[PDB]
């Protein structure tokens, strides 16, 4: 015991977190977007199955 | 008075583009990537280097 | 010792062992096991005594080793490198529908399911002939046999001991017993060691073995739904009876559930999915292991019917059945196709996508997208071959 | 539909049916050949200045 | 108000009968009235309906063909009487032709290799035409050159005065525009015309195979490689040429086979193993992928290469001194030789059964196939 959203959709009820994953799924991309390395692969068909499915897991896990 | 747009003329005038894949088909309106709205595809995609 | 023609793989070593005198637990641990040993160490780390454990469709993954073994015994008893090989059941490369376990012996692969496992049964009237344990009695839907006067395979309690050859590794006799010198449609359902037949007007009574093994999958699941009661014999039976109206039963079966589908009808049809309507009758198409039309008879009399029913129901202002919408997978499934070849059709504009998804998002094979009466319609144009 | 085309030139050119004229297929007798005049004047608006 | 429909005719012909005996003049008129009653129900499948004759049929569209085949359809149910698709009288692409091995079209049951179908001229039989005045539809295929009845030699391209025939550019069945009426006026072309129906007496020859796609695959693959068409157009050489190479193949194919792989050894400039099956022997192991059956009794060409493969490899055993037999193959090929996947011979390889040259031998290919694959 502010107002950005990534620390308000965090401040709220951790059963509303699985909700978030397309959201923080993007993000991800971005963040990689604007690294140096990140450029190879932010976006590939090839990374989004597999990143949105560990992200779900670790959001249930946290809920 | 009821109209047509000036594009909406346009667009219909310059569809002369069947110089893709051997196969004439249709025309599709001159695009820089071959863009065909029916389908929602594009047939000069950059990938192909065309 | 001979192999037989139709011997399995555990008679022969059994024999062998037996020929050689190497009749007594000990020696079967040794002339078999030790002697592997001082051959190479692989041949024996690989190999576990116990007689229902040496198959390979039993076995990890060390099976190279396994067979290196069966390559020391061809040496040993002056073979031929595949003379044993071809009489092993393996695991099949396979999935015979909705990734289940299939094994493969010589040309011939049948689901895990049908392998009898326990309770070998056998024929006294072959028997006396040529004792040996015979392939084609380890399969579970096999009562009874050709010839000898039919009757029944003479089953598992011979005298109140129940029997079978691998945990007591006698031919003749078995235990505490002697020697084993002890209505009319299982004789068709026998025929699942081979075929033989002429005549053949029902759509079960040609082809290879594979496909005769794959139709009686089906049938189970799809209208057996009580559960095991282990009537393994009377369970299978009735399915003969069943296919000989099949050229005109199937439909009426898929035009019930039409009109059933329709009065519970929600939403307009043209955002409706394909599965809503027909209840994955298309995935089970899948656990014939065979691809092409010609020889999957039953993918053929489903096309059959829904190339039908898009005729009668031509398009108009008021959406109706054909405008149904199916996955990526279903299209591969109609078209006799794998689905990657489905994308590369799409990217070539030969077919429209109808639901317009988000950016920076992707669609899935699972997501229904494409018409009927598109797909129906382009199989017809483009699709077709000698097959 | 009928179409009639004036330009500053002085020509006239006149499709008494427009319903018709396919994209590939050889067009009928006399409107062949106004497609040939077209195609000229339009030929030099495209390619000399003045 | 349909006509009487027959089984052997094309579907260009059905049209212009049907049309004649409706009151029509000329096809342009009918096919004018029927694009425009298309239009009172579906917009999309009459902008798929061509006025012109020599382009309707469905081979000759490339995307549109789903929306042509709408249309078709559409006419079958308007005319009355309409129990028979005319479905079954047109060709379509073929599946076949995926990885480019040809292109074909399909028809009933049967795939044509797309290069023998006649495209600017069209012969026919008068003392057919008489007794009953309509196309049949093996007059379209180049093989088949004579007239299986009616004694049937040298059937013409033109029938009389200055000009060729072309039935579907002058719309006619019984004249030609200069008003001669077609109807009035060696011995063995009909090892070719039976091509019709197969229909072949017991012989020594290895064309007696029953599968009509394959008898075609086979006159392509002789085409492609004897009469090649380099200097000249092939009307019916075919009849005095491929005849008697399928009848001298015991060792004709092998004298061929042999003198190749010999010739080859005199220009063996290099050590013999690092150099490939293909430098040797021409790529007649992926010419083999033309006929269209897989299983050895019908695919004659590909059984009598391993004949000879084997016993080639058979004179020449391992020893100190590259030698025939050290011949490089691909997963690929030897997956072919096997008749197996490339999968299951990566597979072999790893279980064991044969190893890696540096990419297989053929003394490895040919004797894990006599050994195993029996």
């Amino acid at each position: 015991g502010s107002g950005g959203l990534e620390l308000e959709l965090i401040t709220q009820p951790k059963k509303m977190l699985p909700e978030l994953m397309l959201q923080v799924a993007g993000r991800f991309h971005l963040e990689l977007q604007n690294h140096s390395a990140g450029r190879r692969f932010a976006f590939h068909p090839a990374l989004m199955a597999p990143i949105k499915s560990q992200i779900l897991w670790l959001l249930r896990q946290l809920a | 008075a009821a109209c047509i747009n000036p594009q909406k003329i346009g667009a219909a005038l310059q569809k002369i583009d069947d110089w893709w894949a051997n196969d004439a088909d249709l025309p599709l309106r001159v695009h820089e990537y071959g863009a065909n709205h029916e389908a929602l595809t594009a047939l000069r995609h950059p990938a192909t280097g065309q | 010792p001979e192999p037989f023609a139709d011997e399995a793989l555990e008679s022969y070593f059994l024999r062998l062992s037996q020929e050689n005198g190497f009749e007594r637990y000990r020696i079967f641990s040794g002339s078999v096991q030790d002697w592997l040993h001082t051959t190479d160490h692989a041949a024996a780390g690989a190999f576990p005594l116990e007689l229902s454990r040496l198959n390979i469709f039993h076995a990890s993954r060390s099976s190279g080793l396994r067979v290196r073994a069966l390559q020391l015994v061809d040496r040993l008893t002056d073979g031929a490198p595949f003379r044993l090989l071809q009489l092993a059941l393996c695991h099949s490369a396979i999935s015979f529908g909705n990734h289940y376990k299939a094994v493969h012996r010589s040309g011939v692969d049948i689901p895990l399911s049908f392998i009898r496992v326990h309770q070998i049964p056998c024929c006294p009237d072959c028997l006396r002939e040529s004792a040996y344990v015979r392939q084609c009695w380890h399969f579970k839907p096999y009562v009874g046999c050709h010839r000898h006067g039919g009757r029944l395979i003479y089953s598992c309690p011979a005298c109140g001991e129940s029997l079978n050859y691998l945990a007591s590794e006698s031919i003749n006799h078995c235990q505490c017993g002697f020697d084993l010198r002890t209505p009319d449609e299982i004789q068709l359902s026998a025929l699942a060691y081979g075929c033989s037949f002429e005549s053949s007007n029902p759509l079960l009574a040609i082809g290879s073995l594979s496909a005769r093994f794959g139709a009686l999958y089906w049938y189970q699941q799809r209208y057996l739904s009580d559960h095991e009661a282990v009537r393994d014999d009377r369970a299978l039976t009735k399915a003969i009876g069943h296919f000989t109206a099949w050229p005109d039963a199937f439909w009426r079966e898929l035009q019930q559930m039409v009109d059933d589908a329709l009065v519970r009808q929600t939403k307009p049809l043209n955002h409706t999915d394909f599965v809503d309507v027909f209840g994955s009758v298309v995935a089970d198409c899948r656990q014939i292991p065979m691809r092409n039309t010609g020889q999957n008879f039953i993918l053929k009399n489903l096309i059959g019917f829904l190339t039908d029913l898009v005729a009668r129901h031509p398009q108009c202002r008021v959406a109706n059945v054909g405008d149904l919408l199916l996955s990526a997978v279903d299209a591969a499934t109609l078209l006799s196709t794998s689905v990657e070849q489905v994308r590369r059709l799409h990217h070539e504009g030969f077919l429209p996508l109808s639901i317009r998804p988000a950016s920076r998002n992707t669609v899935s094979p699972h997501r229904a997208v494409f018409h009927l009466r598109h797909v129906v319609e382009l199989r017809q144009a483009r699709m077709q071959s000698h097959h | 539909t009928k179409i009639e085309i004036k330009t500053s030139l002085g020509s006239t050119y006149h499709i008494p049916d427009a319903r018709r004229l396919s994209w590939s297929g050889d067009w009928p007798e006399l409107e062949q050949k106004q497609l040939e005049q077209l195609t000229s004047e339009m030929a030099k608006a495209l390619s000399q200045p003045d």
